[PDB]
Parts: C-alpha cells; structure tokens; sequence
C-alpha cells in the first residue's frame, strides 16, 4: 500500500537513481537478479511500496528512467544492478537536449513526454493506493531540468491530489560546472514553485566539502556523493518502509515543513559521518547525532544557517533508541539556539523514529531544515541571471526554440517575488 | 454483566491498547490465544467468551495507516483479537485534523459504527465507552471528534470516557499540535462525558526520577498508563470493600457540564531495588499521590484549586487509615479546595492487589492508589495553547492544508472563541463567593 | 517510640556516621543488610522497620563531593541505608564557608529538608536531631549553618544536638579554619540547642598515651567518638536504673542561652593487654574521667570552672558508689564550680554494658562512664581563634574568595563582634557574686 | 563528575603531555589501544574525570593537543600511547611561530584559536559538571607561550567560573636555551597574572640537578624530566581521582594557596627520590618524606626558600599512613623553621591524603609551596628584560607583527608592580 513511483531525469538523475536502487536493494536484501534472498520478513512486509512482485516471485523497481541520449542509460544497463529494471521503462531520445532547457521543455521533450506519461499511467494503475512521486534530477543540465519540469506540470495536471518530491542538484555558489546554468536554473525554479509540493535543494560543493573534511577522503568520485544522497533519500522513506515507534510518511513531512505553498525548499543533512579510523573513537549517542546535524559544516546546501532563521525543522531517526533522550536533545538544541528560530512557531521540530538502522550502524539520523538562509542562494542566482540577461548572451539559443524574452522577464520577476517573501518572513514580528 | 467496550484511535491509542491488553491478560491469567489454564464474572466485563475456552476483547482498533495495526496482527497477541476489530485505513490523516474529520475518516466511520453497534448489541449491561487517543495526530483528533459526535447521536446517555494525551508545553513532536488540539477540544467539549489528562513530559520526569530509568521507551509510558486504567476499572472487574462505577466518576468529578477535564496520578512508583527500605504506608502513598512531582500533567497544582478528587485504592487497604489520611490531607493549607465544595473526595477500595507485569519495571506492591483529580490549575495550560494558536494564526501559517481539506476560516475563529470562553469559565469558577 | 534522626554533613560527619552505625548494628545484633538472627522497643528509636526483617537507619547522609558517599554506597554497609538518604552534591564547597552557605548548598537544601520532613512525619515521638559535622570544612560549616537555620524555622522547639570538631590549636589541616569557624559559630549561636566539643589533637594524645597505639588512623578516632555518642543515647535506647533524655541534657547543661558548649570525655580507655591489672573501680573511673589528661578538648580544666557536669554510667553500676565518688569529687579543691550553682551534677545509670567492636582497639569492660562537662576554660580556646582571625583579617588575607562568593566585609566585622561578645559573657560568668 | 580538560601547547607542552598520559594510563591500567585491562574497580570509578568512554567500551583522553608545526605532533602520533588519542584533537599549523611570541599571540595564533576554541567547547559540552582546565606549556618558545596566553584569555572570557591550572617551564637562571626568551617570558607572565588561577613555576635546571645529585643519573634525557613532572601532576590530581581519608580537589588547593589574586605562583616538589641502589638503604617513613620536601636541593624552582618566606604550603600524600604521624611531622617542621614562615598566617600547611600509592611505592608525597623567594626569579628576568629593551635588540621582530614598545613598557611595569607586592608581603609586620 501507499505505493511510490520513482522518476529519474537527466544524467545526474539516472546515476543517482542507480546508486539509490542499489542502496534500497541492499536494505531489503534483494539479489542483483531481482529475487529476494533476505532474512527478515519485515523486508517483504513493505517491499511493495517501492517494488512490484513480478510473477515467478521476482521483484522489479517501480522506477521510470528518462533521458534524451542513450549513453548513460546503456552504461547503467550494462552495469550490475541494471539487469533487474524492467527494460520497457528505459525511455530515451536520440537528439539530446544539448544542455539547453528550451529543447528539454519545448521541442525535444514534447515528443517523448507522451510515451513517458503513458508508462507513468500504466504504473499508476498497477499500484493499489498511490502515495506520490519522487523526481531525481539536476537543475543545470538541459534534459533533467526541462523534461522534469514538463513531466511535473503534466503529472500535477493528471494528479492534483498525490504528493510530489524533487531531489534537485542546485548549482554550486563558487564553481559553475556549465556556463548557461543560470537560465535553466531560473526556469526550473519557476516551474517548481509553480507545481511542486516540496524540493530538496542539494549542492555538489557541500558534498565535496563533507567528503573531504568530515570523512577524510581526498579522492571523492561521483559514486560517493551519489552514495550519500541515496542514503539520505532512503532514510527519508524508511519511516514508512519499516515500522517505527513514531512513524511518519511523505504527507506528514509535507504538512509539517510547508507553512506556505511557495516556501517548500529544504536543505537536508545526514548523521553520523565518521572516517574509517575515527569512528570507534567516538560515542554513538543521540546527543552526538543531534549536535552534529546542527552546524554549517554538515548542511547539504551551501548556505550558513546562521545567516537566517530555521522556519521549520524535521528529523527522522532510525534504530532502537529512547524517546525521552531525543525529546531532551531537541529541547536543549531549541533552547540554546533561540536566535536561530522563527518566533511565532514554538516547538518547531518534527520527530520520527524508525526501528531498523540503515545497515552497519546502530543509529542514524536525517535532518530536513526549511530555513530562510537558502534565499541567499536564489539571490545569488538571480543576480547572475540579470547579468547574463542584460547583455542577452546566449539568448538566441533559447530564442530559436520559440521561447521569448518575456519568458525570462516573468521568471525573474517570480523569483524576486519569492525572494521578497522569504526575506519578509525572515524578519517577521 | 456490566460491559464496557474499548476504542483505540490513532497510533498512540493502539500502542496504549497493546500495553493495556497485555496487562489485562496478565490480570485474569489469560493466554495470548484466549485460553486460560477472590476471582468471581470478573473478566466478563471486558472479555467476551465463545463456546470454547477462548475469550476475545471488547475492543476496536481503528487506524488510517496500516503499519501499527499490521504490527498488532503480527504481534504476540495475534490470536487474541477478533479479526474484524482491526479496521485499517489506507492513508493516514498525516497530523491534519481536516483529513481526519472530513475527508478520510468520513469514509470508514460507517463501518466503525457498524462494528461498534454489533459489539454493543452482543452485550447486555453496557456501562459505557473507553476512548484511547492522542491529541496532536490527525487521526486521533479528527476521527475522535467524528466518533464522539456519532456516538452521542446514537447512544445518547451512556458513559463516554476519554484518555487524551495533552501536548507537552515544550516537548512537541509534531509542529501543528495547537491547531489540531484546539479543533478537537472545541468539538469534543459538547459530547465527552469525562476526559483524562495525561502528558508524556510528566511521565518522562517520573520515570527518570522515581523509577531511576534514564532512557525510557514508549513501552514504559504505555505500561504506566495501562496500570492507571486498570486501577480505574478494577472496581467493575473485581470485588472491593467499596466499589464504584464510571457513572459515579462522571457524577462526582464534573461540577459543571463544560469543566470535565480531570488529570491523572498514580502511586506507588518505585524501582524493585528500592522496593524495600519503605513500608508503603497508606498515608504515605496518599501523600505521594498528592505531591506535585508525582502528577502526570506538567501543571503545578498549587497554582489551582482541587474542585474534586477521586482516590481509588486496591490491595490490603483498611478504611479507617484511608479516612485518617484524607483528614490529614484536608488539614494541610496548600491544598485549598473551592469554598463552595466542602466535600472534595470520593473514595474507592478494592481487594485485588495491583499486578506487576513480568519483564516490567515496577515492583510488586501490596497496595496502590490512583487519584483522578479535577483542579483549576489546568486552566493555565489552556492559556499556553491559546498563546501558541494566536501565533500560528497571526501569520496564517499552515492554514492552506486545513482550508483546502474541507474547512473554513470562520471555524478557526469560532474554535478560538470557544477556547477563550472555556478559560473564562475556569476563571469564573476560580473566584470565591460573597455572603 | 521516642525517635531521633541523625544528620551527617561533610566528610567528617559521614565517616563518623560510618563508625557510629557500625557500632549500633553491633549493639542490636543487626546484619549490614538489616537482618537479625535485657533488650526490649529498643532499636525502634534509631532503626525504623519495614514489613520484612529488614531495618533501616533514621539517618541522612548529605555531601557536596560524591567521593565519600560513593564509598559508603560501596561500603560493606551498602544494603543498610535507604538509597534516598544518600544525598550527594557535585562540587564541594572546598573549605569555603560562602560556597557552603550561599552558592552550592542553597540549591540542594530544599531536597534535604524534604527528606528530613519525610522521615520526621514517618516518626511519632521524635525527640530531636543529631548533627554530625566538622568545623573547618566548607560543607560542614556552611551547610550546617544553613541547616540549623532552616530546622529552627521549621521545627521550633525540638532537641537539636551538634557534634562539632573543634579545630586544634596547633594541628590545623586546613589553612582557613579560623574564618569558617568564626562564621559558623556566629551563625549557629542562635539556633543550636547544645553542641559537643571534641578535637582530634586530644584524641591523638589519648590514643597514644592510654591505648598505646602510636600510629592511629581516622577510623580509631571515629570509633572513640562513636562510643561516646552510643553512651549518650543508651539511655533512650535501653533500660536503666535512672534514665535520661536529651531534653534533660539541654536543660541541665545550659545555664545561659548563649553558653551551650560542653566538652566531651569518656572512660575507661585501656588496651586489652592492660585490661587486667586494674579492677576498674567506679570511683576510679570517675577520677579517670575528671583527670585533665583524659579530656577530649585541649584545654586545661583547672584554668576554668565547671559550670555543669553530666556523668552517664552503663554496665554493672550501683547508685551508692556513684554517690560516694561524686561526693569525693566535690570534696577536692582544684575542681571549683561557680559559687551560684551548688548542684553541679546530673547522673544517668544504665544496665546495658558498653559493647566492644570486634576488630577494635578497646577491651571489653563491664562499666563505662561518659562525662559531658560545661566548663569555663573553653572560653580561653575562643581567644586563640579570635587571635588568629584578627591576624588573617589584619591583612585581609583570603578575603576575596568569600567576598566574591556571596558575602560582605561588614558580615566579617559582625562575626568578630559576636565572638568578642561571647568571650565577654564567658568572663562575666567567670566572676563571683557579692552579698 | 568534575571532568577535567587537558590542553597542551608548544613542543614542550606536547612532550610533557605524552609522558603524562602515559603515566595516567599506567595508573588506571589502560592498554595502549585505549581499552581497559586493569584489575581494581576504583580505576574505573573515576576514569571519567580524565577519560571519555567512547562506544564499544574504549577510553580516550580528554586532551587537546595544539601546535603550529607538525613535527612533534607526528612524532608523538607515531609513538606508542599515541594511537589512543582521538585524531580530531590534533590541531596544528604550518607556518610555525619561529620562537616568536608576537606570532604566537597576534598573527599566527589568531587563525587557529577559533578551531581550538570550538574543540574546547565541544569537549566542555560533552562533560557533565566541568571542574576546570590544566594547561601544559613553556614560557620561552613562541608557540607555547603566545598561543597558551591567547587560549587562556579566551577561555577565561568563556568560563569566568571554572578553575585554571598552568604548568609553565620557567627559564633557568644560569643557562638560557634561547636568546629572546626574556621578552616571551615577560609577556606570558603579564597574561598569566591577568587571567590565571594558579601557575606552577618549574625550571629545567632544578630538574637537571635533582636527576644528577639525588637520583645519581649522569645521562638525563628529556624523557626522565618529563616523567618526573608528569608524576608531580598525577600526584596533584590523585586526591580526586581516587578516594582518600582527607580528600582534596583543585578548588581546595586554589582556595588554600592563593591569599591574594595576583600571588598565585607555586614551586612544586616531590618525594621520595632515591637511586636504584640507595633505595633499600633508607626507611620510607612519613618524617623522612616530610624532611625531604623541605630543602633547597629538592625544589623544582631554582630559588633557595631560605631567601624568603613560605607564604603558604600544601602537601598531598598517597598510600596508607597514620594521620597523627603527618600532623606531628607538620607541627615539628613548622616549629623548627619559625623564621621561614609568614607571621600572620598560623598553621600554614594544607594536608591531603590519598589511599593509592603511585604504583611501585608504599607512600609518596607532593609539595606545593607559595613562597616569597620566587620573586628573585622575576627580579632576575626583569633586569634582563630591561637590558635587552634598553638597546631595543630584536625589537623589530616583535614590532613587525603589530606590537609596539608601549606593550613592553606596560608589561615590565606590571612585573615590577608584582615584585613590589611580593617584597611588601615578605617583610610585612
Ligand atoms: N504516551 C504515549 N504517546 C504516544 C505513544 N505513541 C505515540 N504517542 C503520541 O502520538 C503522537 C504522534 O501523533 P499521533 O497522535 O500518534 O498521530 P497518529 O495516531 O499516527 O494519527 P495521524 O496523525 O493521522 O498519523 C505523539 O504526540 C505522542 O504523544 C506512546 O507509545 N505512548
Ligand atoms: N575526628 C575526625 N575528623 C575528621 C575525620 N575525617 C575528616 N575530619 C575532619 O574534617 C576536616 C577536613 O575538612 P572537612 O570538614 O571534612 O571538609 P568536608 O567535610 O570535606 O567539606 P568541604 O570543606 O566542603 O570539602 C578536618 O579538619 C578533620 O577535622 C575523621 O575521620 N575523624
Ligand atoms: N551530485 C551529482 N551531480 C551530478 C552527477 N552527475 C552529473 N551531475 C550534475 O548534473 C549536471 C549535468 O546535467 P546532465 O543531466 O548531465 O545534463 P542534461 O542531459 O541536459 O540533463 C551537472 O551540473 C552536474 O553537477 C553525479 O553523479 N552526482
Ligand atoms: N622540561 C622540559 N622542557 C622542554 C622539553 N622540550 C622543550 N622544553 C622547553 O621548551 C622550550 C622550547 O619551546 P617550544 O615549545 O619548543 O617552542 P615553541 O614552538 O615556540 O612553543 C625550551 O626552553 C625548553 O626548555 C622537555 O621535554 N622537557
Ligand atoms: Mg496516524
Ligand atoms: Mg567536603
């Protein structure tokens, strides 16, 4: 019940999804062939929320992998944990978006979106009581951004009741992996604030810094970062994929973390994060995790929370623990950081507790903070956009697909409206 | 022959019920499968029986998220429950009162009422209802408001007891607790016979300080509240020197129709290692019950006035000692009843000692006393909620979920007005009379 | 049925209590776990009893440094004490009166008073209090002053006996002894019913000279003082030919409200190898008690006047011999009472012989006598303290700790004035009357 | 309870700390891996005062090792008893103070002090009821002196209630291991008399003489001297790390030994000190230790006490003994040396007694004397300073970091004020 459907757009989306399904299968004890070899019945008590039991007692992910080029698709397909996806789900195009959002949302995407929606509809009808959708994508690449926004708009048209999650890799503040990413980012944010229930802003820069500083890895391959983000998502869903002393679902998180329709952007965080040697030299206590999850150096969004206020906060633990301990820790952390919280929201911490650790560990924790600091991000992007739009650089590439200047004008206006609202609620009284 | 069904709504309700039915099965020597290898019948009031030696509870487990109910179905108490009693929804209200009272619960309420009516008609001397529900969760508040309205419509004058979980002043697991709490209170204020205030914060404090367990699990709090409820119904379920029914509870502890919110307290609560070194005097345990640090609601009773008290004793108890202890309590100054109620006590005595659950945390005691006390300090607690509500309403935060799920803003204004009126009535009672 | 609680403050108090309760358990044949395999009840006055054969002491162990209390909890007398009686602080006052009376002790004093009140209300014929505390240590002086003030506020007219440890004239383990001593005396002067002066220097001398132990441990001095206190309370705890209560002690030994500082003395004290070769005549042991070398305060009694004496005998004692010995004592010249008190004796006789602790140092004797004597020589001792205080105040040494920890200089001046006034009163009493 | 935090600044600080933790672990029976293999429960009854119980039942020192160069840090880390420190504590810089105090307190130290304070704060929050801090450093080297003074100022700002101990290696009177050490010494003394609760003056010259004359060692390696000082510190803390017939703590010592806020400099001493062969030929009696601890040839500060007066004296014994014996010995020693004590402080000996010997021995003793003789030391230094400041030698090295001449003027004025006060109280009447 509460079946969840997974969508993966863009190269980053597909890679993250591959690592994610690896992690999920490892949690549920699922062989690479797709059949179960696990040991605990609770694995299969809710295997149906993410998997479908194909006949002859096999399991397939309920995912939909989308692309405009066969490269990364085939790369995943050849790799292990690839031969379990149902092959009909691999929808891909040939032209390639060329890292352009206009192609990914007007010209190229408009031709595959129909087949994608058909597969979506088939999967929806297969499910018993649909819970919602989770989209894994970037915001810079043309395919991910454009096609994901298109699919989100279409789905929200076809499902104004279900829940929607997006795991977008926001561009880093310092570096810029592409050149035209401000345009795609602005348009994608426009569509997201239009029709998304919640958005999980994530930066590669913060992941780099976490892997280097905290985990003491000077050689972080993209597999590691995707490994971390997938662990985060799995921790998000484990509250319903497994029993718990205080269970939660996606709907509860949306209710608790979104006081206003537009202000649904969240910075995540994970704990504990220990090196290979520096692990046994620390006590794995709930206060330790709690204090770990509250600092700049462990936020997966490159923005110091101290610059703003924590509008809302959610926290999902795992494994056996004592509830009173968690309550006391949350109380202390809310007391000591009094200046860092919204005044008119008392007791702004949502708590969920699971019974299963994510394997290997005794107790883990996931943090989902909706703060006012993230506005800086948008501010930054907005400024850049204006610059690149004042000289109308690269404007012809997007113009040639039917888009016009007024599109960018409206998107920038909308972004500045959102920034104004965020600042307004930051200094509310 | 004096039956009383049990209703468990929401995750808190179901877990508390797990603990309570474990305790009951231990009380009457009943296997998890309903078999059994001073006692009267006794268990007939809460257990129905079939032809074989198999007994079933008179309980209803209703929830909108199948997780916990499925755990029950897989729990060691699997063979116990009649499978039809385990009503499961599909999507939980998700801490949203509107969903739990207008959208989702509205579509299984009829089946729930059907099972209720079946179990009622199968019984003969039905005393009343026992509702076990939280206050913040969407299912709890919403489904409970709906259920109370339906029951009051159907079963007009029968006992309806509630066990809410008052949200702590500082430990709030949810974020939208004030909204759901205000709505459910504004609704239930006109249907509930008698509530029973309990909070998790106070139970944490008690478990740490008295039982000397620093890191308690929800199971422990559930055991405590189950002990309380067992003490409440022991009079019905056992022979005592001075028995008492739920009708007497509602009559004695409710002076005014709106003011029916007594808080709970229990004693003795000491560790088994500390079981010795204290003889557990009846006056001693009475004083323990009256101590502000042993109460199960974070409210200093010295800030209010005990409008009524109900002390229920079980075990080796002798009436004269109870009388002496109560007189001594009346002598003390810091316990100032309302002037217009000179008789602030109803007493109950039972012969059956409380039973300690093996694998538990408490120690086998020969005597026990549960105090259900309706005081005036509770008013202050409402104020706190009031405050929070205003805040979350001064910015219209989170409103859109409730609006779009079958509710109007004027309803929120009306609920605030009703809570303010209740606080006003509490203050009005708090004053003293002239002449 | 005549209860009297025990209070042990500070490290000295706790160790002395260890010795005293060892002695008591030996007296009544009580195992360390409270079990037991002329006697009356007897032990009821100091032991409370639960349902089982387990008895607990009526004692309170309070300290700010958990070291010694933890040792007690790990001591062989672990099962004895009720765990709530072992109140432990976190940071000791560190030989600072200000910390022990304003900063730290102020934050556990309420819990201590709570446990005191519990134990008081559980008892019926409470005679009074026994305080065991040093004089120099910060916890001792500070917490004791606070405790005496609180008790006098709460329990107005009940017996309050103290056992201070008078700092030696030359052996001063601390450095700031005069400051704490002056402050605690200036405070306690208006609350304490009766103190009991004892010093470690005199006990060293006695242990070396009489018991012939050259290298004694604190355990030995604790055994001696425990023997003294057991002799003090044997009248309450046993049947005697002429019994006496603590009220009689305070009445007889306190002529003036301020002058209530009697010093202790005990006999016989001889080694077991020297137990023979002396028949221990009652007159002989009386003379031993009156010898200046057997007293437990380093003050030559021939320099003062015995305002009052209280001789308590236990064992095979016959009243006529006591009368004869006391008459002979009165005949002697060097013992010159005040002219205005011609009756300078109260006597007490008990049948229970003193009990020698196995593994001890004393020898089993058939008779014993403890003298509590209020004399005038003690005044001189105050002078010494006075002197030292002035020195440490003439340079304002060490003042900053006390100032910064919740005290003012005028308080020091006032304490000095009060001590000077007490010495003046002692001199005024020392004079003889005209007409 | 009463948890203590250890800080080690400078090369000397780190070496002394390494030897110290070796000694402490030997006392508590702690394996080099950091796990317990001991035999007496009392070891672990108060293991928490210095160690933290990391999960899986291990123990870590509650120390914070600080430096501006990786050399000695790495040397310790490679050595045995190094693999038990929690690696995150090893804070070190790259520039190196260059034996300059200006670098160690203004330029170089100002960049690491923040991270150091963060680790300090984390450890403080880990502790239940903090007792105080002990700083192990020198006064000549730039890093030790400067950074220790900086940290002391910062901590005293963040903790005006806790207790502070410093174990400073004062420059020797005759030899001078560096050239500019008068400047660093003067500035460090300035900051110490500003914000230190107590300071344990120690000289390498006196340790040399003790090792040579008393212990009959012609080949004293720095390991031996560090072992001696570590034994001294361990004896200081054993009064609370273990039960005792008359227990004491750091707070008691501070109360008893510091009659006036500035006059908190102490010369330590230890006993018994016997050769390998000349040990069995002497009776180990309390009078013997007592008379040993009172003479010039056993003071760890190069200053004959007979030149001044013992303002205050503290003495901590160990092992089983008879209290009356100690009392009589203290009485006799105070009587016979009547001219050597302050008149207006009668009975100026503080006594503490432990129950555990420092292993190997039956009974030991530690002496902490606050005398007026030590003023000579300062006098000496002051004179030297004036000389080196009159010609303004090396002045440019300190000037270039922002420091000015008025800094030295004020520091020298303060030192002379302290000397005047010490002399004034020496001949008080
Ligand atoms: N005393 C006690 N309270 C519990 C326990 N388990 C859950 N709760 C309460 O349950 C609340 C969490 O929300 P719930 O009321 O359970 O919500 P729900 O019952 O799951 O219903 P929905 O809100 O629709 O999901 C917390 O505020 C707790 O106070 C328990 O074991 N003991
Ligand atoms: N007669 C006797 N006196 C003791 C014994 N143990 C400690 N003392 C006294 O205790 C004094 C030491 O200071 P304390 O009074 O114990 O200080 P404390 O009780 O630890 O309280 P703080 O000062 O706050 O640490 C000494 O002067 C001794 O006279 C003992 O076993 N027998
Ligand atoms: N965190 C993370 N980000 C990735 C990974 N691979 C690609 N990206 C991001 O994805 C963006 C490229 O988008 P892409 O999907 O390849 O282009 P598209 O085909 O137009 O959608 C870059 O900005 C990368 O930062 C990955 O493995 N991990
Ligand atoms: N007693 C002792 N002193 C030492 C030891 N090592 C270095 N020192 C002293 O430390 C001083 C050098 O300071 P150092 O820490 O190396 O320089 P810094 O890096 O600027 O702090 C010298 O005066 C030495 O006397 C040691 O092992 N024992
Ligand atoms: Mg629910
Ligand atoms: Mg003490």
């Amino acid at each position: 019940m509460r079946e969840i459907v997974h969508i993966q757009a863009g190269q980053c989306g597909n890679q993250i999804g591959a690592k994610f399904w690896e992690v999920i299968s490892d949690e549920h004890g699922i062989d690479p062939s797709g059949n179960y070899v696990g040991d605990s019945d609770l694995q299969l008590e809710r295997i149906s929320v993410y998997y479908n039991e194909a006949s002859s007692h096999k399991y397939v992910p309920r995912a939909i992998l989308v692309d405009l080029e066969p490269g990364t698709m085939d790369s995943v397909r050849s790799g292990a944990f690839g031969h379990l996806f149902r092959p009909d789900n691999f929808i891909f195009g040939q032209s390639g978006a060329g890292n352009n959002w206009a192609k990914g949302h007007y010209t190229e995407g408009a031709e595959l979106v129909d087949s994608v929606l058909d597969v979506v509809r088939k999967e929806c009808e297969n499910c018993d009581c649909l819970q919602g959708f989770q989209l894994t994508h970037s915001l810079g690449g043309g395919t991910g951004s454009g096609m994901g926004t298109l699919l989100i708009s279409k789905v929200r048209e076809e499902y104004p009741d279900r829940i929607m999650n997006t795991f977008s890799v926001v561009p880093s503040p310092k570096v810029s992996d592409t050149v035209v990413e401000p345009y795609n980012a602005t348009l994608s944010i426009h569509q997201l604030v239009e029709n998304t229930d919640e958005t999980y802003c994530i930066d590669n820069e913060a992941l780099y810094d976490i892997c280097f500083r905290t985990l003491k890895l000077a050689t972080p391959t993209y597999g590691d970062l995707n490994h971390l983000v997938s662990a985060t998502m799995s921790g998000v869903t484990t509250s319903l994929r497994f029993p718990g002393q205080l269970n939660a679902d996606l709907r509860k998180l949306a209710v608790n973390m979104v006081p206003f329709p537009r202000l649904h952007f969240f910075m995540p965080g994970f704990a504990p994060l220990t090196a290979r040697g520096s692990q046994q030299y620390r006590a794995l206590t709930v206060p330790e995790l709690t204090q770990q999850m509250f600092d700049a150096k462990n936020m997966m969004a490159a923005c110091d929370p101290r610059h703003g206020r924590y509008l809302t906060v959610a926290t999902v633990f795992r494994g056996r623990m004592s509830m009173k301990e968690v309550d006391e820790q949350m109380l202390a952390i809310q007391s000591k950081n009094s200046s860092y919280f919204v005044e008119w929201i008392p007791n702004n911490v949502k708590v969920a507790v699971c019974d299963i650790p994510p394997r290997g560990l005794k107790m883990s924790s996931t943090f989902i903070g909706n703060s006012t600091a993230i506005q800086e991000l948008f501010k930054r992007i907005s400024e850049q956009f204006t610059a690149m739009f004042r000289r109308k650089a690269f404007l012809h590439w997007y113009t040639g697909e039917g888009m016009d200047e007024m599109e960018f004008t409206e998107a920038e206006s909308n972004m500045n409206d959102l920034v104004s609202e965020y600042q307004q609620y930051q200094d509310a009284t | 022959m004096r039956e009383c069904i049990s209703i468990h709504v929401g995750q808190a309700g179901v877990q508390i019920g797990n603990a309570c039915w474990e305790l009951y099965c231990l009380e009457h020597g009943i296997q998890p499968d309903g078999q059994m290898p001073h006692h009267h019948d006794s268990f007939n009031t809460f257990f129905s029986e079939t032809g074989a030696g198999k007994h079933v509870p008179r309980a209803v487990f209703v929830d909108l998220e199948p997780t916990v109910i499925d755990e029950v179905r897989t729990g060691t108490y699997r063979q116990l429950f009649h499978p039809e009693q385990l009503i499961t929804g599909k999507e939980d209200a998700a801490n949203n009162y509107a969903r739990g009272h207008y959208t989702i619960g509205k579509e299984i309420i009829d089946l729930v009422l059907d099972r209720i009516r079946k179990l009622a008609d199968q019984c003969t001397g039905l005393q009343g209802f026992l509702v076990f529900h939280s206050f913040g969760g969407g299912t709890g508040s919403g489904f409970t408001s709906l259920l109370m309205e339906r029951l009051s419509v159907d079963y007009g004058k029968k006992s309806k007891l509630e066990f809410s979980i008052y949200p702590a002043p500082q430990v709030s697991t949810a974020v939208v607790e004030p909204y759901n709490s205000i709505l459910t209170t504004h609704t239930t204020l006109e249907h509930s016979d008698c509530a029973f205030m309990v909070d998790n914060e106070a139970i944490y404090d008690i478990c740490r300080r008295n039982l000397d367990i620093e890191r308690p699990t929800y199971t422990n709090l559930n055991r405590l509240i189950s002990q309380i409820v067992s003490s409440i119904t022991a009079s019905l379920r056992f022979d005592g020197a001075l028995n008492v029914d739920l009708t007497e509870f509602q009559t004695n502890l409710v002076p005014y129709p709106r003011i029916h919110f007594p808080l709970a307290t229990y004693a003795p609560v000491i560790s088994a290692e500390k079981a010795y070194h204290e003889q557990l005097s009846v006056a001693e345990i009475t004083n323990a019950c009256f101590e502000p640090a042993n109460q199960m609601v974070k409210c200093d009773p010295r800030h209010g006035k005990y409008m009524a008290c109900c002390l229920l004793y079980r075990g080796d108890v002798v009436p004269k000692d109870v009388n002496a202890a109560i007189a001594t309590i009346k002598t003390k100054r810091s316990i100032q009843f309302v002037d217009w109620c000179p008789t602030g006590f109803k007493v109950g005595i039972n012969y059956q000692p409380p039973t300690v659950v093996p694998g538990g945390d408490l120690a086998k005691v020969q005597r026990a006393v549960c105090m259900l006390s309706n005081t005036t300090a509770i008013a202050e607690a409402w104020a706190r909620l009031d405050h929070k509500f205003d805040l979350m309403y001064a910015k219209r935060a989170f409103v859109h979920w409730y609006v779009g799920e079958g509710m109007e803003e004027g309803e929120f204004s009306e609920a605030r007005e009703d809570m303010a009126a209740l606080e006003k009535d509490y203050e009005e009672v708090g004053v003293d009379s002239v002449e």
